[PDB]
This record gives structure tokens, C-alpha cells and sequence, in this order.
């Protein structure tokens, strides 16, 4: 019963989800049991559970910023968890967003993070982002590192490193391809091709142990330039999760 | 002796200092030897230094 619906999250914390009473029944879990939640693609991360009787059976409260994190929208599906093992962050860094400090002066950390990490023991994973609401502002920062690995919980004991260049919006996109089947249009078969092929021999390669044979190694994809080729292999490689080059 | 790494100027400048800051070179929120990669010893005009660990031939 780990399938769920998503909600908007009326509460501002960005590591809270809200299940039904009959759904954490159903999962086994607590009122504030951290679980992990994993989304579209290879992203993923922990939240806060917390119990909200008006929650329809299977579903779920997350924030815009929980949505944007695991790459969905309202209403979309996840898979849920029990997250127990999570441990308490003991020494984390951290560094704003650039947009995010036009203007703002003072020690940021004392002003945003300190009142956010006043025993909030809010879960942490690497490459998350959360918003601070201070001030008449609102500051964001990004999960730069962890130790423990990799995710956890920020603690009293956690020592917070705000020191480090401002995180510029624009390159985690612009630098980066992210990019999953979601940008790809009017090729469906060659994509199935490419996937039977590419994803099959590494998600699941017991198949093959199991009948004996070796899979394909080589493929080679050709057609006019500027038909998405390289797209297309990206999407997939990003798809499939496995160390590309 | 001690005239091997561990000296005068070698402690005035942190030469295994140097080293060590090369090897765990990040952000990240002893010994001296030559397994890794040179990191910038600078020093003003005027100062020379004869304190790196020696090597000796090969015997
Ligand atoms: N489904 C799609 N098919 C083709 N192009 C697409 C598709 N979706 C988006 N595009 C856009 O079309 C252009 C394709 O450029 P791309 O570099 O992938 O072409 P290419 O001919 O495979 O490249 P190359 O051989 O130089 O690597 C890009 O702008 C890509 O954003």
C-alpha cells in the first residue's frame, strides 16, 4: 500500500507529509515517523509523517517544494516507506540560493536556519532545498553535504556550515541535463526499442543468469541530424539511473 | 635528525601543512611523502628552502 495520492500541504514545513489515519494504519507507521517517499525518475528523499483525518485513503500532503524536489505535480504517485533507520545529521554544510539573497544582509544563518533548527530535527538528504521564511523574506538553501551519508536528521548536536559561494538558480538546469521521457515526443517505438535493450540487461540483469544467454551489447542508433538523438540517449541513460559517460 | 621534513622554516610554514591541505583538498563543510600531486609553496623573495624530505639514491 506504498501507492498514494498527492495533496497540497496547507502546513509550511518542507519535511512534512500527511497520511489518513486509515492509511497509516495500513503502512504500520507513527504520528511524526520519518518514512521515505521516491517519486519520478531517480529522485527521492525523507519526510515527517503526520496524521490528518481529513486525508482521503491513499493520499498525501506535500509542499511545492516537496513537489518540485521529487519532479511532480498535484495528485501525482509515489512509493512510501519506512524510514527508521534514519540517523541524526552530526555535521552538515549548506548554502543559500543566490535569488534567494538579493539584498539580505546580516548573518543569514542566526536569522533563517537557527529558528529553523531550533529541535526541528527536520529530515535532510543530499541535494534537497528548503525554504525559510524570515523576516519579511523568504530564504532558500540547498542540501550541499551530510554526515552521516546520506540522509538524516538536523539536530541540536549537528554543527551547520553556512559558509560558501551563494547557489545560482539558473545552472542546476541550465548546466545540467535532467531531462526524462517527459521531453520526448513523436517517437515511441524507437524509444521501446531502446529501453528493452538498454534498461532491461542493467535494471534487471538476473533475466539473462536465469536463461542463459548473453544480452546485446551494442546499439546503433542513425537518422537525419536534429531528431533528437542525443536526447534521446540522455533521457534514457537518466532514466535508467546507471553511472553515464 | 630532525633536518628531515621537520625543522626550522618547515614548521614556521606548515610544509606538511601544505601537503596534507593537497591530499584532503575540498570543501568538506601525519606523514610527508611525494604519493600524490604538487600543491603552491610560495614564498616571498629572499627565502630559500633545503628542508624537503630527502630521497637519497637508488642504492
Ligand atoms: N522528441 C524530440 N525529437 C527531436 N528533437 C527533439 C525532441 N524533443 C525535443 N527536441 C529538441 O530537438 C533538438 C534536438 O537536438 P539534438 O542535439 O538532440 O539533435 P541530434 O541530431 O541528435 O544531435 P547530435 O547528433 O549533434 O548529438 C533539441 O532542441 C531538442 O531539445
Amino acid at each position: 500500500d506504498n501507492m498514494l495520492l498527492v495533496d497540497d500541504a496547507i502546513n509550511d514545513d518542507n519535511s512534512v507529509i500527511a497520511i489518513n489515519s486509515n492509511t497509516m494504519d495500513k503502512l504500520e507507521l507513527f504520528r511524526g515517523d520519518t518514512v521515505l517517499v521516491k517519486g519520478k525518475k531517480r529522485k527521492d528523499t525523507v519526510l515527517i509523517v503526520l496524521i490528518d483525518d481529513e486525508l482521503e485513503d491513499g493520499a498525501c500532503r506535500i509542499n511545492r517544494v516537496v513537489r518540485n524536489n521529487l519532479r511532480i505535480r498535484l495528485g501525482d504517485l509515489v512509493t512510501i516507506h519506512p524510514c527508521p533507520d534514519i540517523k541524526y545529521a552530526t555535521r552538515i554544510s549548506v548554502l543559500p540560493i543566490a535569488d534567494t539573497i538579493e539584498g539580505i544582509t546580516g548573518n543569514l544563518f542566526d536569522v533563517f536556519l537557527k529558528p529553523y533548527f531550533v529541535e526541528a530535527y527536520r529530515p535532510v538528504r543530499k541535494g534537497d532545498h528548503f525554504v525559510v521564511r524570515g523576516g519579511m523574506r523568504q530564504v532558500e538553501f540547498k542540501v550541499v553535504d551530510v554526515e552521516p551519508e546520506e540522509y538524516a536528521v538536523v539536530a541540536q548536536d549537528t554543527i551547520i556550515h553556512w559558509e560558501g559561494e551563494p547557489i545560482n538558480r539558473e545552472d542546476e538546469e541550465n548546466n545540467m541535463n535532467e531531462v526524462g521521457y517527459d521531453d520526448i515526443g513523436g517517437c515511441r517505438k524507437q524509444m521501446a526499442q531502446i529501453r528493452e535493450m538498454v534498461e532491461l540487461p542493467l535494471r534487471h540483469p538476473q533475466l539473462f543468469k536465469a536463461i542463459g544467454i548473453k544480452p546485446p551489447r551494442g546499439v546503433l542508433m542513425y537518422g537525419p541530424p536534429g531528431t533528437g538523438k542525443t536526447l534521446m540517449a540522455r533521457a534514457v541513460a537518466n532514466e535508467t539511473g546507471a553511472f553515464f559517460f | 635528525p630532525s633536518v628531515l621534513g621537520q625543522g626550522s622554516m618547515s614548521t614556521r610554514i606548515d610544509y606538511a601543512g601544505i601537503a596534507n591541505s593537497s591530499r584532503n583538498k575540498l570543501s568538506k563543510f601525519m606523514k610527508i611523502t611525494f604519493d600524490g600531486e604538487p600543491a603552491k609553496l610560495d614564498l616571498p623573495e629572499g627565502q630559500l628552502f633545503f628542508g624537503f624530505p630527502m630521497v637519497l639514491p637508488k642504492e
